[PDB]
RNA sequence: CAUAUUAUUAUCUUAUUAUUUAUAUAAUAUUUUUUAAUAAAUAUUAUUAAUUUAUAUUUAUUUAUAUCAGAAAUA
RNA sequence: UAAGAAUAUGAUGUUGGUUCAGAUUAAGCGCUAAAUAAGGACAUGACACAUGCGAAUCAUACGUUUAUUAUUGAGAUAAUAAAUAUGUGGUGUAAACGUGAGUAAUUUUAUUAGGAAUUAAUGAACUAUAGAAUAAGCUAAAUACUUAAUAUUAUAUAAAAAUAAUUUAUAUAAUAAAAAGGAUAUAUAUAUAUAUAUUUAUCUAUAGUCAAGCCAAUAAUGGUUUAGGUAGUAGGUUUAUUAAGAGUUAAACCUAGCCAACGAUCCAUAAUCGAUAAUGAAAGUUAGAACGAUCACGUUGACUCUGAAAUAUAGUCAAUA
């Protein structure tokens, strides 16, 4: 028997799912678009461009 | 994974849930150009208090437990510790017994001598009756009552020499005339060296 | 024998702070019971403001513990 | 890629110390000294400090103040220009810089392809997506402060297995915790509001980055002419506190342990280290100035607030000057 407050086992790997973590990481816009003003398309290339990277 | 050491049990039941495990590394000593084991003592957890002094033990990492105490027995890997107070526990009664048979078989020898030769024998070979017989009943005959124990050592000893010896020439016998060696392994059922003395050793 | 620094305490003193009992016709807000000056329509009815009252949040007061640091003693 | 030499002895061989030949410096001193390029520069008093600088910025947060035009009659409001940070506000100073006093390990350093308490409904400040951005009170006003509105864990049911626990899914319970507006355009209507937008800000949630807290193993100077040390001491069980284990700190109860001649405890001394420097054939030894890494401190001590993180170069109290 282990220690009273003790965890007998190591905790529990937890695996990567790439898939996931794109998707929570970086998720494209639901929203179909906006195509607006300047600094608005400045953001959207910045933004597309660190997605893809 | 976790930090696993292997170790003795050097001390335990002087602390509540709590022993000391001594355990062994090898390291390099390069002043003396040397492989050489570093020792260590760790207090160590015991839930259950299941470890005697002696035992080799598996001990593990856990959560500091106390200020000292960072390890937890995780396996018995031979328990010597509590085989020794099985028997401790167990000689108690076992020699007590025997002590005191023996004591009542000295008492009864010597009884008998308190209660106890040439007389005996002048009656039995001059009446050869008063009274007499019957009182030395109580206790071709005079050589028989007169049966000494080295009569026995020596029958025992003659016929285990010649057990011997006669082991030895059948043997020897059949190891040279290879074909009734042969003959009586058939009947019977460089092995064949072995099996032959076994089944002549059964022989007699 | 004399001077100096460091540490310790069944000792004394102790800023500050944190806990800790107990006290406030102690305050500021909400709750009452009431007393005051305004309002309006036609005896008021409501507002603002004090009295008493009982829950919070503070201050003052102390009780107790710990505590920078000193003093005395010991090393 | 390992070299020896001089000096004992009347002479010899040997022991044995002393010294020398080599390299070097965080170097000083004596004598001497042309130019240029590069690398460094208080090791001592963490001794005391004259004077000047090293942390400001934002006016598009809120307030002020002027000047012209327009309408209104000393002023009022618009539009356009400006000046204002000695008023309220925001962000920025936990970094960097310097220093080496303390620190010999009770939280320090180094290492590991180490752990758990399975580190919090924490983001500090940028990404990627989403959703919000509501009322009063208080200040002169506000993106300043208050109050109010709205937006993981514990249970239980099952499932499995990386199993004698964890994880998963579900249903509840509470989560239940915010905010912020400015600058420009226009579009409506009746200067007033409003509706959109373009800007830059605010808040919340998820994930990612960057990061924090704790623990283990091994190593880290001299003196035992410091030999016994230790009573929270060693361990157990609870409670409090913490995001979080643990005599870590506080309280209670127990057990009688724990460390130590392979060196405890005590004392002294010292910042530590490298793919850094010196040296050597190398093992190593030395340094820790420079380059880099880590720690500690910012005149001395303790405590507190804020904060994710501070006994902060902050604040409080005291000491010194
Ligand atoms: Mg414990
Ligand atoms: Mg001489
Ligand atoms: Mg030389
Ligand atoms: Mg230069
Ligand atoms: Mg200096
Ligand atoms: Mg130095
Ligand atoms: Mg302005
Ligand atoms: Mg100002
Ligand atoms: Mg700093
Ligand atoms: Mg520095
Ligand atoms: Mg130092
Ligand atoms: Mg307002
Ligand atoms: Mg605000
Ligand atoms: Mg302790
Ligand atoms: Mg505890
Ligand atoms: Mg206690
Ligand atoms: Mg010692
Ligand atoms: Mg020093
Ligand atoms: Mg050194
Ligand atoms: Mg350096
Ligand atoms: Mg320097
Ligand atoms: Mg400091
Ligand atoms: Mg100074
Ligand atoms: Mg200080």
């Amino acid at each position: 028997k282990h220690p009273k407050g003790s965890h007998r086992l190591s905790p529990k790997v937890n695996f990567i799912d790439v898939d996931n973590l794109i998707a929570k990481t970086v998720a494209e816009p639901q929203s179909i678009k906006s195509s607006n003003g300047s600094a608005q398309k400045v953001r959207l290339q910045k933004a597309e461009l660190r997605r893809k990277f | 994974a976790r930090q696993n050491f292997l170790g003795l049990v050097v001390s335990q039941g002087k602390m509540q849930k709590t022993v000391k495990v001594r355990v062994e590394t090898k390291v390099f000593n390069k002043k003396i150009n040397k492989e050489l084991f570093h020792r260590r003592d760790y207090l160590v957890h015991d839930e259950g208090e299941i470890s005697r002094e002696g035992d080799l033990v598996r001990i593990e990492a856990t959560r500091p437990l106390s200020k000292r105490k960072f390890f937890a027995i995780a396996e018995i890997i031979r328990n010597k510790g509590q085989q020794f107070a099985l028997y401790e526990s167990e000689a108690q009664l076992s020699v007590a017994k025997e002590e005191a048979q023996k004591a009542k078989e000295f008492l009864d020898k010597r009884s008998v001598r308190e209660n106890k030769l040439l007389r005996d024998i002048r009656t039995i070979q001059d009446a050869l009756t008063p009274k007499e017989l019957l009182e030395i009943k109580q206790r071709e005959t005079v050589r028989q009552l007169l049966q000494l124990d080295i009569s026995g050592l020596e029958v025992n000893l003659e016929k285990q020499r010649s057990l011997i010896d006669r082991i030895q020439t059948r043997l020897s016998e059949l190891l040279s005339n290879d074909l009734k060696c042969d003959q009586f392994l058939k009947d019977h059922g460089n092995i064949k060296k072995n099996l032959l003395r076994k089944h002549v050793m059964m022989d007699m």
